[PDB]
């Protein structure tokens, strides 16, 4: 990941 | 003119933000950066009105006069800052140098402003297409294509759609929607607000819910500033905290803490920041606004 990542629900 | 003086102003502030002992982090906003990239668009400005007339109807232009005081004020400012502070500017956690992170955080929504309404350095503030449909029409029936209206006249505007409760939300509300803290609200600024809290029919209600009574909330901070303050929670995750992206205009920022003691930020982009805060909640990771055990139900804004 980077700075700012994925929507941890989906 | 007033320009160059503005720029001496400016440089003053990066020389001086130059200084190593602040060990400051290349990470947005990163002041270094913001300033230098604002005389530059300034001199793009400049350089697209070529020869006098041009300079002439640049200098009677009512944002660009607006935004020049803005950044005098506030270049004026960080340099009082330095000033009054010295010492305490060198440690990190001294509110003087918070003070100089809300000052880049102010400087890099100006920086992003001047690039939406002089796109290549050419003035379309009257052209700024408002993002969503409600908000657009709201502005273009009381302000048509203005790009900047004093805040007094927004919010007797706002009032007559969306009623203002009180002086002191009247009061949250400027300090939430004038980002550039310059007492005016731009196209800009409207644009970022009614993104943020949308939908605009039930708009004052979504920043009452998530914002004014919601402990997770935070004005005016940057990614850096999120990171630190949740590793005080770190052995309590599900603990978050929300704010505007620096980078990203318009759209929010949640950081939380992750079941192994990481800190993670994630942007929502279709979802609404409700049923966002919704659905983290339910699926454990978003818990603990600010680490604490009250989290607000917000299922009523669906
Ligand atoms: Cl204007
Ligand atoms: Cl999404
Ligand atoms: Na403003």
């Amino acid at each position: 990941l980077q700075r700012y990542s994925s929507d941890p629900t989906g | 003119r007033t320009v160059e003086k503005t720029w001496k102003l400016m440089d003053k502030v990066v020389r001086l933000c130059q200084n190593p002992k602040l060990q400051l982090k290349n990470s947005p906003p990163y002041i270094l950066d913001i300033l230098p990239d604002t005389y530059q668009h300034l001199r793009l400005i400049l350089s697209k009105y070529d020869d006098n007339q041009k300079l002439a109807q640049l200098s009677e232009n009512e944002y660009f006069k607006i935004y020049i005081d803005s950044l005098m004020k506030k270049s004026k400012r960080a340099i009082r800052l330095f000033k009054e502070g010295k010492e305490r500017m060198y440690e990190e956690q001294s509110q003087d140098r918070r003070n100089l992170t809300k000052l880049s955080l102010i400087f890099s929504h100006m920086l992003a402003e001047i690039k939406a309404i002089f796109p290549n350095g050419q003035f379309q503030g009257d052209n700024f297409r408002i993002t969503k449909a409600d908000a657009a029409e709201f502005w273009r029936k009381f302000f048509g294509d203005k790009t900047i209206v004093p805040w007094k006249v927004f919010r007797q505007c706002l009032h007559e759609v969306h009623q203002i409760s009180s002086g002191l939300e009247a009061m949250a509300l400027k300090s939430t929607i004038d980002l550039t803290c310059n007492d005016y609200i731009s196209v800009f600024e409207f644009d970022i607000f009614t993104r943020l809290f949308q939908p605009w029919g039930s708009i004052l209600r979504n920043w009452n819910f998530l914002a004014v009574t919601h402990p997770g909330y935070m004005a005016f901070l940057t990614y850096d500033e999120v990171k630190a303050r949740l590793q005080k929670y770190s052995t309590k995750p599900g603990s978050y905290i929300f704010r505007l992206s620096c980078t990203r205009l318009g759209q929010w920022a949640i950081g939380y803490v992750t079941g192994d003691g990481n800190i993670l930020q994630t942007i929502p982009h279709n979802k609404p920041l409700f049923q966002a805060l919704i659905d983290g909640s339910r699926e454990g990771f978003y818990l603990y606004p600010d680490g604490r055990s009250y989290n607000p139900d917000l299922t009523g804004l669906a």
